[PDB]
RNA sequence: UCUCCAGGCAUACGCGUAUAACAACUCGGAUAACCAUUGUUAGUUAAUCAGAAUAGGCAAUAAUCACACUAUAAAUCACCUAUAACUUCUCUGUUAACCCAACACCGGAAUGCCUAAAGGAAAGAUCCAAAAAGAUAAAAGGAACUCGGCAAACAAGAACC
RNA sequence: GAGCUACCUAAAAACAAUUUUAUGAAUCAACUCGUCUAUGUGGCAAAAUAGUGAGAAGAUUUUUAGGUAGAGGUGAAAAGCCU
RNA sequence: AACUAAUCCUAGCCCUAGCCCUACACAAAUAUAAUUAUACUAUUAUAUAAAUCAAAACAUUUAUCCUACUAAAAGUAUUGGAGAAAGAAAUUCGUACAUCUAGGAGCUAUAGAACUAGUACCGCAAGGGAAAGAUGAAAGACUAAUUAAAAGUAAGAACAAGCAAAG
């Protein structure tokens, strides 16, 4: 006589069961039955100042959109390290030990945001 | 933020920011009689009551007070042309209370502001 | 609408002519009349001689008259496809819609008086003729069991009528088509209804009292 | 604020048969999550003196109104004698 | 203030609001990331009120005005996050030549199924942790039999449907 | 929906709602398949009549029906009915269009007035055009208001509409620097805390 | 269905065109029917 | 019975269609060309039963025999549970003895 | 307002929007009114109610108002030694005339408080037949009934195999 | 498949008043059971109703979770019970 | 002079042929009482298939089930309560339509897949498992018509007497 088909939630079933809804937990339940929120748990907004700041929702008819050229690692090299190195090249002051004049990173571990694997939300 | 994994914290940790915010909010007119200061809102099921506190002084530079919250079952009763139920969403319902003794009060949105002696012949014509 | 509705008729008449009263009789003046009002009215002829060339008020009335016989004649047969083409959907309903379920026996005896155009009008762009016919005609209509409603089987009636053409200047297929009939106040009223009516007076609840 | 269904109970601190059956003083402590300075993080700062109110009106009535229904005084036999008690 | 969470009053009552065109790609793509922060906040403070418009029309049992901003703020939100993402995702490939921020795995289930298994964070190493021990990545010889029977079940209906495709086929040339 | 069939009424209006509910089953509408390449008729294209009650007449496009191989002419192909109608009144008589498939209409020559089949093949620049099969010549593609009714050149910005000028501006500098990043010291929060070990798996 | 009879409507008409001068359900039932003009003749 | 009330479409066959036209050219392959082909190696059909005719449970035992390895397990117990109901019915039932 | 009836309110388990308003009057309630029905919109708000650091050492002495007593069936972390940490409120339950019995089923269904201050209505209208069911009353008699004092009784006592 | 039922394990619960040699004692509620009769017999009910009766501090009753599975389990043996 | 109804054609299906596959198709969540962001508590198919049934019982035994190229050798040699039945090989033959995605003296809504769906519903569970649709070119033309036509009724109760008819 049970309904198979209906999401099982934390609103059915006996007192005892309790789930989550799909907050992200902002602390820690310590011995002593005590819920202790940590600050840096707790996600904060990070929010700009929009003074003097020029666009808006919408953008005018008139407005021309431009050719859909998604980004690529190989416009983004050109963009950013192609330079550098050519004009190096040129002066002979290029080596493969030193990638990381350019920008190159080793490894990701010790940056506060690494890129892989991702440890910052968006 | 939704739909998105968090850093796992550990002693010592940095600040968890979220630069891009996923949480999207709308104010709603309270359904039965509230104080002046409560304002009610509908939020994403993965809302807390302590993201809606930063969320509203930090976007929109309002101070509160406390929040309050409950999530709200939808019905599964309504069936379709197949008899399928259809289920209404379930939703989160937000309740905060203004700080500094100000007040609010859900604005008016949509203020607003033949001859019977000759029938059944056609009139049109002149004999 | 996606689609903007189209529309090869206007609903009503730009100015309403109104007739001289006294008007009916003698079956010039109102010749002189249209050029009278030359200003109001011949500017009208002039853009209508721009998109056709070919209007001549001296042989309108014509074939504005050729029109108005045979669009009557459609409804004794009733061939609704050919009247659709003889006027506009303004005046279709007005024509047909209580003819529904009924047959009607009308035919044009020789007219009185020469047909004359009287006054015009333009507004994309509509021209309308008003034409003044003066004829005697029969008409005679009947129920879904054949029995006579209205009008006499055969005799001829004068009847003096105002009748307003249109045609929609800008399309290449357009044409004229009779549009609408000016009433005057001046006019006789129209032969009544063989039947007798009783039109009901006022009904009271139990609250209510008459007055 | 919640509803619930349980005994009803009128007391004064002692059941009636104790002679002391009046009221000099009381002593409240806050509890530490309504303290000053977490109330002033939460933003309800007009509410410190508010939360000291509120525990003197609520306990001050229940003693009260419990020790003049020690003498017989209820809602239909009004209180002959006004009865007084102080909180700190 | 909660006055954001609403159109200008002069707004209120009215049957329509003129609005512009949603940004594209190619647009946002021009601006920087500073920018890009920037307008996501000022397309959120829209899509709420829009949001809260939309939800009041339905309590009032009235015509939302409009409706067509909603969508073009959340195409328009769509795009800056498809810009920020792509400049993301250019950036890890430099540095990593991952193709996902995720990591994973390529993993048998129980049901003898390939499926892509998406990694969690931890504070203990895998051999350690009891809970994550209990998962099996496995599958028992039982499982053949059912393996060879969905292969076959899934070519049945490639078979209908490349057979209806003909069919159909039949039908347009004998019309036409 | 493999039921939904395709009508005058544009998906998803209300008239449309009513003509295809969830539980309607008729009979599918067969169509000769047309390729992108293939379909040559544009809204605002004059094209003739091959045949029919308005054979030989030429109209304007002003509605295509891909899905159904329709192209609907002003003023042609028309019946008649009433719009508006209600209890109390009948309503306004109107001349209604029915659509016509794209073999019973030909595109028309623009310096002769002909119905000319056309075939498509590149120009110089490269880009696409339509040309005559005969007297060779370079039918344009047509100009037709927006659907939904915004005249660009007309159009005026009120608020919460950015400028022109605006939108156009370049502010990205191109690094090798996430968004994060970049807003952190743009807005100068500092954080010298980092994440400890975490073991995915 | 491959082959499916589609003349039993003469087939019935058959038998109930001699029966339709009988009263009750005689005249028109074919299982009825049949008996009664097996009968009559 | 009910009946159409209705006449269905005509039924319009091209006699002269190229199917139809060559139809029965090179069934004297052999004879006509020296016997290098026998004529049965022109019939298009179940790998089986080409060229050759059985009862229907040496059809189902010759569909074993030549496919039963690359059938669907559905199939080859529906085909297995056949031959054993023909195995019985022929070899035990009937009026003849 | 009147006449009459006498298991109500909470919690648990279960149920899953049946809750409330409006609008409808197709379907559902075994009929109407009205809605338990259809559509739309709303709702149940908690730091107190409810759910959700480590290693050592160690214990003879019931409960029953626990005193006196008696009993036998022999009957509920703490505390200490060290080590480590050195200020916290998020998450989830909360509506209802409801659950198990195919049903708006004279059935089944745990605990606390109370016994009317809470909760309810046996009669759609009329008529006064037979048979059938239930209640009350009985002149004279008092088991003559019947397989049997079955059932009923102003009785409910005695005795034996 | 032991959410019914049979038996068991763990954790819990209920038993007023009146007498008594002080208890598998007595009277009799709640509660558990089901003696006899009538009704009902497609019923209110796929075993009920209405009366009348039996036990009612115990080998009592009841609640929650767990256990034993068909060549088997359980059984104060009715070859009874295991949706 | 008509109600209840009836008519319809394509949704898809069937069998072959050909062909290995490599599809493993956002974020997030899920083996915890699945779909619950993190530690507690470790994790792992099965020894031979049986019986029904045939032998007119049944007890050894009983083709396929339990597959290794077609045709022939051959239902032969052999095996078998020498019963019912079972049953080879040596040895000969075979280039298979080839090319590209084809074909139907197959079904047409009680048919063809159970399928509009493994849904609704039924069951504690394993599991079982339905029914049905039909306008036109256009509905941005008010949703189409077509048919003494089934049973059942109505239009129109009956009138001594009887397998209801036949002469
Ligand atoms: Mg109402
Ligand atoms: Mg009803
Ligand atoms: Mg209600
Ligand atoms: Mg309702
Ligand atoms: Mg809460
Ligand atoms: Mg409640
Ligand atoms: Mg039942
Ligand atoms: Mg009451
Ligand atoms: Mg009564
Ligand atoms: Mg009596
Ligand atoms: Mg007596
Ligand atoms: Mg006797
Ligand atoms: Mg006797
Ligand atoms: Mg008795
Ligand atoms: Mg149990
Ligand atoms: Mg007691
Ligand atoms: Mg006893
Ligand atoms: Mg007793
Ligand atoms: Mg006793
Ligand atoms: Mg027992
Ligand atoms: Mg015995
Ligand atoms: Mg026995
Ligand atoms: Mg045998
Ligand atoms: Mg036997
Ligand atoms: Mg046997
Ligand atoms: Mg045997
Ligand atoms: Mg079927
Ligand atoms: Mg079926
Ligand atoms: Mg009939
Ligand atoms: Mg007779």
């Amino acid at each position: 006589g049970a309904d198979r088909m209906s999401k099982w939630t934390s609103k059915r079933g006996p007192r005892t069961f309790t789930k989550s809804r799909g907050a992200k937990k902002t602390g820690i339940y310590t011995s002593d039955r005590k819920f202790v929120q940590i600050k840096e748990m707790v996600p904060e907004f990070v929010v700009p100042d929009l003074t003097g700041f020029k666009l808006k929702p919408y953008v005018n008819y008139r407005a021309p959109a431009g050719i859909d050229t998604p980004l690529t690692a190989k416009a983004l090299f050109q963009e950013t390290v192609a330079p550098a190195i050519e004009k190096d090249f040129k002066e002979g002051t290029f080596d493969a030990n030193n990638l990381e004049k350019y920008g190159f990173e080793p490894t990701q571990e010790g940056k506060l945001f690494q890129l892989y694997p991702k440890n910052f939300p968006r | 933020a939704r739909n998105v994994l968090y850093p796992l914290y550990q002693l010592g940790g940095p600040q968890l920011r979220v630069f891009r915010t996923n949480f999207f909010i709308q104010l709603v007119r309270p359904g039965t009689a509230q104080p002046e200061d409560t304002v009610q809102f509908r939020i994403p099921m993965e809302m807390t009551r302590v993201d809606l506190r930063n969320y509203l002084e930090q976007i929109y530079n309002v101070p509160v007070a406390a929040v309050r919250t409950r999530v709200q079952h939808g019905s599964n009763r309504r069936r379709d042309h197949k008899n399928v139920r259809i289920k209404k969403p379930d939703y989160k319902v937000a309740y905060v209370q203004l700080a500094h003794g100000q007040t609010f009060t859900f604005p008016d949105l949509f203020p607003e502001k033949s001859d019977l002696r000759c029938p059944g012949i056609p009139s049109w014509f002149g004999l | 609408l996606e689609r903007p509705i189209h529309l090869a008729c206007t609903a009503g008449i730009f100015d309403p002519y109104v007739p001289p009263e006294g008007d009916a009789r003698m079956s010039l003046t109102q010749r002189t009349e249209r050029l009278r009002k030359n200003a109001a009215s011949q500017l009208a002829i002039r853009k209508i001689r721009e998109f056709d060339a070919n209007f001549k008020t001296k042989d309108f009335p014509e074939k504005a008259k050729d029109i108005f016989i045979e669009a009557h004649l459609c409804l004794n047969n009733s061939d609704h496809d050919r009247l659709h083409t003889l006027v506009t959907e303004h005046c279709f309903p007005d024509m047909v819609w209580d003819l529904k379920y009924k047959t009607v026996r009308w035919g044009f005896v020789e007219s009185l008086e020469p047909a004359q155009v009287v006054h015009v009008r333009c507004s994309n762009m509509y021209g309308q003729v008003t034409v003044r016919l003066h004829t005697r005609q029969t008409l005679a209509i009947y129920d879904r069991f054949g029995r006579l409603m209205y009008g006499q089987e055969d005799v001829p009636k004068d009847v003096l009528e105002y009748v307003v053409f249109e045609r929609h200047l800008m399309n290449p297929y357009g044409s004229w088509r009779m549009h609408a009939k000016i009433v005057p106040a001046w006019a006789p009223p129209k032969q009544p209804i063989l039947k007798t009516l009783m039109i009901p007076g006022p009904q009271l609840k139990p609250w209510e009292e008459y007055e | 604020l919640f509803r619930r269904q349980y005994e009803n109970s009128i007391f004064t601190g002692s059941k009636t048969a104790d002679p002391c059956c009046y009221g000099h003083t009381q002593f409240h402590l806050i509890p530490d999550r309504l303290k000053r300075e977490r109330l002033i993080r939460q933003n309800q700062a007009e509410q410190v003196e508010a939360v000291f109110r509120a525990n003197a009106i609520a306990s001050l009535f229940a003693w009260t109104g419990a020790q003049a229904m020690y003498q017989g005084f209820w809602s239909e036999a009004d209180v002959t004698r006004p009865f007084v008690s102080q909180a700190v | 203030g909660l006055e954001e969470f609403f159109d200008d009053p002069k707004n209120w009552g009215e049957e329509k609001v003129k609005s512009g065109a949603s940004w594209t790609c190619q647009q946002l793509r021009n601006k920087s990331n500073e920018d890009l922060h920037k307008l996501w906040y000022v397309l959120l403070k829209e899509r709420n009120m829009l949001l809260t418009l939309e939800q009041e029309a339905k309590r009032q049992r009235l015509p939302m005005p409009s409706p067509e901003r909603l969508e073009k703020v959340v195409d328009s939100m769509d795009n800056v996050d498809k810009v920020v993402q792509e400049r993301e995702d250019a950036l890890r490939l430099l540095q990593t030549g991952q193709e996902k921020p995720r990591p994973g795995a390529w993993r048998r289930d129980i049901f003898g199924r390939i499926v892509w298994h998406k990694f969690k964070q931890w504070p203990i190493p895998w051999y350690l942790n009891k809970r994550y021990n209990r998962r099996r990545f496995f599958a028992m010889p039982y499982v053949d039999r059912f393996i060879r029977l969905r292969i076959e079940k899934h070519a049945r209906i490639e078979a209908r449907k490349r057979s209806l495709q003909k069919k159909k086929e039949k039908i347009l040339h004998a019309k036409f | 929906s493999p039921f939904y069939r395709y009508g005058m009424s544009r998906p998803g209006s209300i008239a449309d709602k009513r003509k295809n509910p969830p539980w309607s089953r008729r009979r599918p509408v067969v169509v000769e398949p047309i390729s992108d390449e293939d379909w040559h008729l544009f809204c605002g294209d004059m094209v003739e009549i091959l045949e029919g009650k308005d054979a030989g007449k030429q109209g304007k496009v002003v509605q295509v029906v891909r899905q159904r191989n329709w192209v609907v002419l002003e003023g042609l192909n028309t019946h008649y009915r009433y719009i508006g109608r209600t209890k109390d009144h009948r309503g306004t008589m109107i001349a209604s269009e029915a659509p016509l498939l794209h073999h019973q209409v030909k595109l028309v020559d623009p310096v002769d007035r002909k119905p000319t089949e056309i075939q498509w093949r590149f120009t110089e620049a490269g880009e696409r055009v339509r040309v005559s099969t005969r007297s060779g010549r370079i039918i344009p593609k047509p100009e037709f208001p927006r659907a939904d009714g915004i005249v660009p050149e007309t159009w005026t910005d009120g608020p919460k509409d950015t400028s022109v000028e605006d939108a156009l501006e370049r502010t990205y500098v191109p690094r090798l620097k996430t968004l994060e990043e970049d807003v952190m010291e743009a807005m100068g929060i500092q954080e010298t805390r980092r994440f400890k070990k975490v073991y995915w798996y | 269905l491959r082959n499916r009879l589609t003349d039993r409507y003469w087939r019935v008409q058959e038998v109930l065109k001699h029966a339709q001068h009988f009263r009750g359900r005689k005249n028109r039932c074919y299982r009825l029917a049949v008996r009664a003009v097996t009968r009559a003749f | 019975a009910f009946v159409r009330l209705t006449l269905p479409p005509p039924k319009v066959v091209d006699r002269w269609n190229e199917k139809r036209a060559l139809f029965g050219v090179y069934d004297n392959i052999g004879i006509l060309g020296n016997f290098e082909k026998h004529p049965k190696e022109l019939i298009k059909g179940p790998v089986w039963l080409r060229g050759w005719r059985g009862n229907e449970l040496q059809r189902c035992v010759r569909k074993k025999k030549f496919v039963g390895n690359r059938m669907f397990i559905e199939d080859l117990h529906n085909l297995n549970k056949r031959i054993s109901y023909l195995y019985k019915h022929f070899n035990r039932h009937g009026k003849y003895r």
